[PDB]
């Protein structure tokens, strides 16, 4: 039996180590990889270690554990919510800015605790663990989960047994994402995970420093999927004890908070060596305590956490823009962009929330549409440096004609990008309104709809700005 | 100002 798994993993490693296939074969390759993984998944027993009963049965112990190591356990409780899963509920009125959550370092799971755990020897021998702190944390989590008397066992036994990351999607759920940007990242994720599994399994079956690890007996694809999905759902960057460096960590109590729009209210206290979180807003007793995870896109939320956030104030799409080398004004535009601290060619973001384009993108577009005289005015003269310094400011345009040109180009580009999607916005809305689909299918369709909606809002904003500057020019 | 703001579930590169 182990030899057939070894053959399957060797094939998976070889296929996942091939160069990137061309556009249009990507999906096929993905499906191919899926196939192999499924076979491997079908001959294994799921997670190697499972805990009988339901998750909530373990939440007291966690609290108790945290309580006995210096963490705050007063003022909140673990509660199931329909729209968010398990989370923190205030048992007492909590005022805004009130320090209400703190977790000392001894409770955390870091790369440092991984190096000094049972994984230590293999970590000191394996190159991928040394380079990839997140994979190292995932394997630390795996190894501690299989250790009956681990210090973090009360925390591990409260972790979810599955996630809604694309690694758990059915194939037809992923097919909804075809012709989007996000799907490529999905592909990446899958490929990476697959390759990594095929690598580490081989390592675990051969390296001597892994013989005393609990993974030598059993190490399934579902184990690694769970580990990496737990880490990418819950990893955080924290300073080391002296503060000179950064490391990855899992924060047991605080990572049960759910997300809402707001500001970061979580920081690390080096003197008291503990993570600290103050209330995002006033939470009365019985009200759910939320935090703001970060300024991540809905694509990142779905791919690295497993949920789509409605009314995400920081939602955006990638756009690839550069100055053409066929342009006779390429050198002057390149020099102006360099002086402004902006690359000649790069990836920018289109945001839903006003303004749809950033100061960086606005300055790039203005240089992109400059005439030779305007470029000269921005490259030579006493006023040149001031004009390039106001380049990203909406209040200080280069010329009405430049604005009209740039907004025309942006509108046309966003409309073309819209034309490159398989479905329209109204198709997606109709599907979401009239069809009942899985949670994951709803996430995929809302994601593609959000991409196209950002593009459509860019189209309309560019049209309105083009008309505004045309009208100013007419008077 | 928080000297070390902590992002929940920060994105890292998984391509080894
Ligand atoms: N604002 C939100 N809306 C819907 N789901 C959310 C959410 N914030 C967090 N989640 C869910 O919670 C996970 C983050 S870890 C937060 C704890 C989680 N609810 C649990 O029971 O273990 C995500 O995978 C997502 O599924």
């Amino acid at each position: 039996s182990p030899k057939e798994i070894l053959n399957l993993t060797s094939e998976l490693l070889q296929k996942c180590s091939s160069p990137a296939p061309g556009p249009g074969k990507e999906w096929e390759e993905y499906v191919q990889i899926r196939t192999l993984v499924e076979k491997i998944r079908k001959k294994q027993k799921g997670l190697s270690v499972t805990f009988d009963g339901k998750r909530e049965d373990y939440f007291p112990d966690l609290m108790k554990w945290a309580s006995e190591n210096g963490a705050s356990v007063e003022g909140f409780e673990m509660v199931n919510f329909k729209e968010e899963g398990f989370g923190l509920r205030a048992t007492r009125d909590i005022k805004a800015e009130e320090l209400f959550l703190w977790v000392p370092r001894k409770l955390l799971m870091t790369v440092e605790s991984a190096k000094n755990s049972v994984l230590g020897p293999l970590y000191s021998q394996d190159r991928i663990l040394q380079a990839m702190g997140n994979i190292a944390l995932a394997f630390h989590l795996l190894c501690e989960r299989a250790s009956p008397n681990s210090f973090w066992q009360p925390y591990i036994q409260t972790l979810p047994s599955e996630y809604d990351t694309p690694l758990y999607f059915e194939e037809d759920e992923v097919r909804y994402l075809q012709s989007t940007q996000a799907i490529h990242d999905v592909f990446s994720q899958y490929k990476n995970t697959a390759r990594q599994y095929a690598y580490f399994y081989k390592v675990i079956q051969t390296h001597p420093h892994a013989n005393k690890l609990p993974l030598k007996d059993s190490f399934t694809y579902e184990d690694y999927r769970w580990a990496v999905s737990s880490v990418m759902t819950r990893q955080n960057q924290i300073p080391t004890e002296d503060g000179s460096r950064v490391t990855l960590a899992l924060i047991p109590l605080w990572d049960m908070c759910n997300h809402t729009n707001g500001l970061i209210t979580t920081g690390y206290n080096l003197e008291d060596d503990r993570c600290e979180c103050v209330a995002l807003q006033d939470f009365r007793a019985g009200e759910q305590i939320y935090i703001f995870y970060g300024t991540r896109s809905n694509a990142e939320f779905v791919i690295h956490s497993g949920f789509f956030f409605d009314n995400n104030s920081h939602d955006r799409v990638k756009i690839k823009l550069g100055v053409s080398k066929s342009d006779r004004l390429y050198a002057m535009k390149a020099e102006v962009l360099a002086r402004a601290g902006i690359p000649t060619s790069s990836v920018f973001a289109l945001h839903f929330t006003e303004p749809p384009i950033s100061a960086q993108l606005l300055a790039f577009l203005r240089v992109f549409c400059m005439t030779e005289e305007e470029l000269k005015e921005h490259l030579l003269g006493d006023s040149a440096i001031d004009r390039i310094f106001t380049l990203g400011n909406s209040e200080f345009p280069v010329s009405w004609d430049n604005e009209v040109k740039l907004w025309t180009f942006l509108e046309d580009r966003a409309s073309l990008l819209l034309k490159t999607y398989k479905t329209t916005i109204e198709e997606d809305k109709s599907v979401l309104k009239n069809h009942d689909l899985s949670v994951r299918a709803k996430m995929a369709i809302k994601l593609r709809l959000g991409e196209k909606e950002i593009l459509e809002k860019a189209v309309k904003s560019a049209a309105v700005n083009r008309e505004y500057y045309r009208q100013q020019m007419e008077e | 100002t928080l000297k070390y703001p902590i992002e929940a579930g920060i994105v890292t590169n998984w391509d080894d």
